RNA sequence: GUAGCGGCGAGCGAAACGGGAAGAGCCCAAACCAACGUUGGGGUUGUAGGACACUCUAGUUACAAAGGACGACAUUAGACGAAUCAUCUGGAAAGAUGAAUCAAAGAAGGUAAUAAUCCUGUAGUCGAAAAUGUUGUCUCUCUUGAGUGGAUCCUGAGUACGACGGAGCACGUGAAAUUCCGUCGGAAUCUGGGAGGACCAUCUCCUAAGGCUAAAUACUCUCUAGUGACCGAUAGUGAACCAGUACCGUGAGGGAAAGGUGAAAAGCACCCCGGAAGGGGAGUGAAAUAGAACCUGAAACCGUGUGCU
RNA sequence: AAGCAGUAAAUGUGGAGCCGUAGCGAAAGCGAGUCUGAAUAGGGCGUUUAGUAUUUGGUCGUAGACCCGAAACCAGGUGAU
């Protein structure tokens, strides 16, 4: 079959080649102009050049400061914990695993974003102010 | 090689959630006798850079 | 042939700054001095820097 | 003789998907190992051929310059590579996809097994003769037969190989596929 | 392209964790014990070591001290090596038309045209006077290791560090730690000393001011095998020709143009015009509008004849 | 991804790593809510929330960057026939 390939209908199209006759349309200008800065060879003014008034970036004052101990979280709401069977364990060896969490960054967080659906047992090291009170009330209880 | 952020632009706007950037407001360092109670009220909020300066300067901050 | 005989002390080169921050090459040299030290076979004159002829020597 | 899984020998091809595949592997077999000369590249030419004003002559630069006849190339091959990549997942479908159009022609054939003693290519010829197989044969075997692929490759459009070491430009350059009873299963397990 | 640096402008730009390739570590100074500024012993460090008192039968010259005698694989000439005959068109068969063949050999290059079986080769299998290199063995040398106390002793100084002037660390003197040079002042001694981004306290981790050490990495004049959706004589190295040579410059330097008769020289014996050159016949050849100013022979440009004007 | 085994094949292994599923605030932090504020009083940005890998085409950025052309600057050498 390899005399009769035939590709996908509209995932190929041919590259456009300017400077090679006027019935093209990109001939002997090519689709720049006439004498200008932007019609040399080499480019023209850098991204925010404004021409000689001040840049955005330079009118506007900076803001803020960063934190060397930023500490972050990966978030599990109510939702993602419908899969397991009712009672089980979870802990965050296990998340990890299962296929919920991908990158356990600094600790799993539980938050409330929904129902639970399941009386379990959760282990973790940050539960939202909503997230325990649905999860004590279909049963069972968490622990940090 | 991989393109640079402009690190001047990224000490003044941040990214929302939606792709928009905000940033902060101007005439806010000094001569604060020569501006109205409520022109400087008004001047601690925040804005958006408008659509017509983001066409400038996107690819100034595509890692941010 | 310009270096401490007791070390090897020898001259640097480094920048010279002004108040607008303005670099000029120069050379930092060292406080070298002729004098008559013991040697095995007879007394020479060789150069020693100040720093080795500091806390007492034999000349 | 005749037995089926209807998931690695009945699905159907796939025709995007090979063509993506069939593609890949013929770049990936071309070594570039062209290159030309530059402006910077070609030998002499620092000074100026003549002053730029007083006289009827065009200014110029270099004796080496694009306009000047054996000096300099301006945009010329580069040694480069026609390699890539594509997802692992699109791969194991266009194999499957390969196999699947050969037992769409009844082009699939199981054997017993080889008992070739030593290499005789005759005695391999008459073989393909019995089974009644076209000029282009694809033979397949669980693992390395010095003696199946000696008394083989010496034969016109004949072409041997493993289980694991197929591919789809084999697989669709054969105009047939002879394959072992038990290589048979084994090439089952690993297309899944 | 994160932290950070920056007329905080233009721009510059880390590291530690985690995944891999590779992977062994040792020798001195000092305390001390014997000799009259040769090195003779002794000893080498943080889960603190040694001196000093104390239980008591393997290593190899690529670091760790270094000097040789002893068997086998490769490198530098080679050898053997399967299988075809007719007919038609040709100046010539390998082409076409039929019938036979070898393959662990259908990689290629030649041969009067397009050859697996005509030639040189290929697959495969053998070979080394003598000379190198890589190693393996015994030979050869060199070879005493656990040391429970623990009061007294030992380590590397004009060094560490500070001030001033510079440089270097992604880090422009800045709140700048860590690392270096010049000039001056100048510590401590195991209850010691240094670091953890000024500095102090606490805690934790290490032990400077002596030396040596293979492998994983970078590069290619020039070798021996090969490979290419690279060039094909204005291209490809400046140079496919005897080229860094004709030529140019006082000199340092600059630098070209020039491939192709035919399968086989079989390179036109001889006659005629002419002083020669050149030419017309004859002859060679398949072809001489293939005769060395030699395959094919486009355009510009220069001539002769002629239908209409 | 590097690496490892493979014909310089492009397959099999390799899950450090990257993006997405949740935002808001300078930050501590809180969280389908958050920031400002004495005050969910009002207002700002979110709850609209599908993504990700490879690749053809268009444009931009760092590299000479569509081609040819300066008056000049610096470094090391050659020249008083």
């Amino acid at each position: 079959k390899l005399h009769e390939l035939k590709p996908a209908e509209g995932s190929r199209k041919e590259r456009n080649r300017v400077g090679r006759g006027v019935a093209t349309g990109n001939g002997k200008t090519s689709g720049r102009g006439h004498k200008g800065q932007k019609a040399r060879s080499g480019g023209g003014v850098r991204p925010g050049f404004e021409g000689g008034q001040l840049p955005l970036f330079r009118r506007l004052p900076k803001r803020g400061f960063t934190n060397i101990n930023r500490k972050e979280y990966a978030i599990v709401n109510l939702d993602q914990l419908n899969k397991f069977e009712d009672g089980t364990e979870v802990t965050p060896a296990l998340l990890v695993e299962s296929g919920v969490v991908k990158n356990e960054k600094s600790g799993i967080k539980i938050l409330g974003n929904g129902s639970l659906d399941k009386k379990l047992t959760v282990k973790a090291h940050k539960f939202s102010a909503s997230a325990a009170e649905a999860i004590d009330a279909k049963g069972g209880a968490h622990e940090v | 090689p991989k393109m640079k952020t402009h690190r001047g632009a990224a000490k003044r706007v941040k990214r929302t959630a939606s792709g928009q950037l905000k940033r902060s407001r101007a005439f806010t360092s000094h001569l604060f006798a020569n501006k109205s109670t409520k022109q400087k009220r008004q001047l601690r909020k925040a804005r958006l850079v408008s659509k017509s300066d983001m066409k400038r300067v996107k690819q100034l901050l595509a890692y941010k | 042939g310009k270096q401490c005989f007791v070390t090897g002390r020898k001259a640097s080169t480094g920048n010279r700054r002004s108040h607008a921050l303005n670099s000029t090459k120069r050379r930092w040299n060292a406080n070298l001095q002729k004098v008559r030290i013991l040697v095995d076979g007879k007394p020479k004159k060789v150069w020693v820097s100040a720093r080795a002829l500091k806390s007492g020597k034999v000349t | 003789s005749i037995e089926l899984s209807d998931a690695v020998f009945g699905i159907e091809p796939n025709n995007s998907v090979l063509f993506e595949a069939i593609n890949l592997q013929r770049a990936s077999l071309r070594q570039g190992t062209h290159a030309v000369k530059n402006r910077s590249a070609v030998s002499g030419g620092g000074r100026k051929p003549w002053k730029q004003k007083g006289t009827g002559r065009a200014r110029q630069g270099t004796i080496r310059a694009p306009q000047w006849r054996g000096g300099g190339i301006v945009f010329g091959p580069t040694p480069r590579s026609y390699a890539y990549k594509m997802p692992k997942k699109m791969r194991r479908l266009a194999l499957r996809s390969a196999l699947s159009f050969k037992v769409q022609e009844n082009g699939l054939t199981v054997v017993d097994a080889f008992n070739f003693e030593a290499p005789k290519t005759k005695e391999f010829k008459n073989v393909l003769s019995t089974l009644e197989q076209p000029k282009k044969v694809l033979v397949v075997t669980e693992n390395e037969d010095v003696n199946v692929e000696l008394s083989a490759r010496n034969i016109p459009g004949v072409q041997v190989t493993t289980a694991q070491g197929l591919n789809v430009l084999d697989i669709t350059n054969a105009d047939s596929l002879v394959i072992t009873e038990a290589a048979a299963k084994k090439v089952e397990e690993v297309l899944g």
